[PDB]
C-alpha cells in the first residue's frame, strides 16, 4: 500500500519510542484474553487459565518480541510487503495452520496497546495511519494458502 | 428470529433433502475446504482430498446436527448447547469460519434443489443457518 | 486476485452459456431479497416488500442487467482487475456513496444463482475459481474508496 | 450472556467516563471516518469536517444510548427521537460497520482511561459492545 508522506512518516516517527517488549507482550497477551479461542496454538506456553497468568507468562511475553519485530520490519519495507513476510505466509500456512484472522485480530489489539501506551499522542490521523499498515500487512502474510 | 413462514420453507426444503442431507454434507465440506482454502487449517488429522472418506463421515455428522436443528428449532439453544461447548472450549474454531461452512452448505443446496430454493426459501435458509453459527459460538467469551 | 490456466477455462467457459440479462436481474434481485438493508440504495424502483415483488419487479431486472453486464466485460481483463473497475469504483463512492461490502454480498449471491443455474454442472472446483474471481472485482469495485 | 463480573467492569469504566462520554463518542465517530473510510456512505448529508458541530451533536447522542443501555444493562435497545428499530429499517446500515464503531470506542477509552482499561476491563467492554450491536441488528430481517 501506498502511504501518505506525512502519514507515513507518523508511523516512522511513532514507533522509535515503542518498547516494542512491552508493547510486544501486551498486543499478544491481550489478545490471548480478549478473543479466547485464540489460545489453540498457544497450548506449550502453559499457565493461560486467568487473564491474570495469560498477561504474565514469560512465554506471551517472549512471543509477543519476536511477533512485533518482524511487524518492525515490515515497517521498512513498506512497498512491497508481500515479498516479505511471504516466507512467513508459508510458515504460518502450511507447517503452523494458523488461521489468518489471528493477524487481523493482533492489528486491532495492537491499535490499542499503542493508544494505551501513548494516550493522546495517538490521535486519529495516526491509528489511521497505522490501519493502513496492519491490515495491508496481515493480508501480505496471508497471501497464498492453498 | 425465524418467522413462522422461515420455520416452513427450513422445514420444507430439508425434507426434501432426505437421506441425501449425509451426502450433501460432504460436498459442502469440500466446496469449503477447496473454495476457501484457509479452512482446512482445523483438520491436519483429516484426509481432505476429492472421494475421502473422512471428509464423507464427517459431512454425515455436519448433518445430523441440521436435522436435530431442524428438529428443534424453537429450542435450537438446548439441543445445540454440547456443539457449541465442543465448537468453543475444546476445537476452539474462530466464528468467522461457520459463515464460510453456511455458504457453501447454501450453493450446495442451490445445486440439488432447483424446484425448491426460490428467492424465499433461500433467504429463510440464510438465516435458519446464521441462528445455527450463532449458537454455535454463543460460548467463545 | 491470482487465478490459473485451468481456473481461467472454467470460468469463461461456465460463462459462455450465462445469460446476463436473465442472472443480471436474478443475483440483483435475490440480494434484495436476502438481505433487506441493500434496498435502501432503491426507494426509486417501486415495491420490494415482498420478494414476488422484487423478483418481477421490471426496475431490478434492467439494473441487475447493468451490473451483471458491466460485470461480464470485467472477465475478459482478469489480469488487471483493479485497474479495469477504476471508474466505477470511483463513481459508487463519491457518487452513490455505495458501502462496499454490497459488493461482496452480492458476489456470495451471484455464486448461488450460478450454482442454481449450473446444478452439477457447478462443481467444487468451479465454485472456487468463481469465489476467486467475484472476491477479486469486490476488492477491485473498493479500491477508489476514501 | 454478559458474566456478572463483566456488568460490574463495564459500569466502573463509564462511570469513570462521567460527564465526558459525548466528547468521547464524538472523537470515535472521527476516528472511525478516518481509518475506516467506507463509513462515510452513511453521512453523505453530515459536514464532516474538522471540528464539525454536526458529528459532535452526533457523538452526544450515541453515547446518551451508550449510558442508558449501561444503565438497563438487562436490556439494551430504545431511545432518542427514533431508535427502538431506527437502524433496522430506515438506516439500515450493513452489520459489519457495527464492529468497526465499537473498535474505534475502544480506541478511545483506551487513549483517555489507561489506568481502568486493563485487559479484562477491555474484554468486558468488547462484549458489552458486541452485545449492543448484536441487539441493534435484531431485527434486521
Ligand atoms: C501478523 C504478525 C505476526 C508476525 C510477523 C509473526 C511472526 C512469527 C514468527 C517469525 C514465528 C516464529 C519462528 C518460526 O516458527 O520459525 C511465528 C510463529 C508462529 N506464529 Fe506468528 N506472527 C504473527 C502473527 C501470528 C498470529 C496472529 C498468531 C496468533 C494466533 C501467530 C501464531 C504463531 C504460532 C503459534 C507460531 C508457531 C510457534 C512458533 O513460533 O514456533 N502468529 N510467528
Ligand atoms: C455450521 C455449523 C457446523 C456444524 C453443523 C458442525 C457440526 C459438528 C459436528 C456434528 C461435529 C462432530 C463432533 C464429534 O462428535 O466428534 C463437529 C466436529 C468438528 N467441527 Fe464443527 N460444525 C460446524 C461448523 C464448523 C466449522 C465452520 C468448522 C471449521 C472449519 C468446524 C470444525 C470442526 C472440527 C475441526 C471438528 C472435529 C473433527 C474431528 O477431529 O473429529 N465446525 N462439528
Ligand atoms: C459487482 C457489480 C457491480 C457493478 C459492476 C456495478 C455497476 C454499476 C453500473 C454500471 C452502474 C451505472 C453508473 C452510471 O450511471 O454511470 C451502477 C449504478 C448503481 N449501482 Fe452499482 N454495480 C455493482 C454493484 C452494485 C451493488 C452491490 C449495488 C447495491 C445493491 C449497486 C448500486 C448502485 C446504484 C445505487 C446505482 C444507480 C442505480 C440506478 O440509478 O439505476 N451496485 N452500478
Ligand atoms: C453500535 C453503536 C451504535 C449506536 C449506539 C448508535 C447510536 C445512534 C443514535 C443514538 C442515533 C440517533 C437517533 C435519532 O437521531 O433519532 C443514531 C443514528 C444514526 N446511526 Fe447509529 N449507532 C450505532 C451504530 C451505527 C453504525 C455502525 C452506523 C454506521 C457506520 C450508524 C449510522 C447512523 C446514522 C447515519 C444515523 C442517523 C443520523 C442522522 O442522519 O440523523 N450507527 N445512531
Amino acid at each position: 500500500v501506498h502511504l501518505t508522506p506525512e502519514e507515513k512518516s507518523a508511523v516512522t516517527a511513532l514507533w522509535g519510542k515503542v518498547n516494542v517488549d512491552e508493547v510486544g507482550g501486551e498486543a499478544l497477551g491481550r489478545l490471548l484474553v480478549v478473543y479466547p479461542w485464540t489460545q489453540r496454538f498457544f497450548e506449550s506456553f502453559g499457565d493461560l487459565s486467568t487473564p491474570d497468568a495469560v498477561m504474565g507468562n514469560p512465554k506471551v511475553k517472549a512471543h509477543g518480541k519476536k511477533v512485533l519485530g518482524a511487524f518492525s520490519d515490515g515497517l521498512a519495507h513498506l512497498d512491497n510487503l508481500k515479498g516479505t513476510f511471504a516466507t512467513l505466509s508459508e510458515l504460518h500456512c502450511d507447517k503452523l495452520h494458523v488461521d489468518p484472522e489471528n493477524f487481523r485480530l493482533l492489528g486491532n489489539v495492537l491499535v490499542c496497546v499503542l493508544a494505551h501506551h501513548f494516550g493522546k499522542e495517538f490521535t486519529p490521523p495516526v491509528q489511521a495511519a497505522y490501519q493502513k499498515v496492519v491490515a495491508g500487512v496481515a493480508n501480505a502474510l496471508a497471501h497464498k494458502y492453498h | 428470529v425465524l418467522s413462522p413462514a422461515d420455520k416452513t420453507n427450513v422445514k420444507a426444503a430439508w425434507g426434501k433433502v432426505g437421506a441425501h442431507a449425509g451426502e450433501y454434507g460432504a460436498e459442502a465440506l469440500e466446496r469449503m475446504f477447496l473454495s476457501f482454502p484457509t479452512t482446512k487449517t482445523y483438520f491436519p488429522h483429516f484426509d481432505l482430498s476429492h472421494g475421502s472418506a473422512q471428509v464423507k463421515g464427517h459431512g454425515k455428522k455436519v448433518a445430523d446436527a441440521l436435522t436435530n436443528a431442524v428438529a428443534h428449532v424453537d429450542d435450537m439453544p438446548n439441543a445445540l448447547s454440547a456443539l457449541s461447548d465442543l465448537h468453543a472450549h475444546k476445537l476452539r474454531v474462530d466464528p468467522v469460519n461457520f459463515k464460510l461452512l453456511s455458504h457453501c452448505l447454501l450453493v450446495t443446496l442451490a445445486a440439488h434443489l432447483p424446484a425448491e430454493f426460490t428467492p424465499a426459501v433461500h433467504a429463510s435458509l440464510d438465516k435458519f443457518l446464521a441462528s445455527v453459527s450463532t449458537v454455535l459460538t454463543s460460548k467463545y467469551r
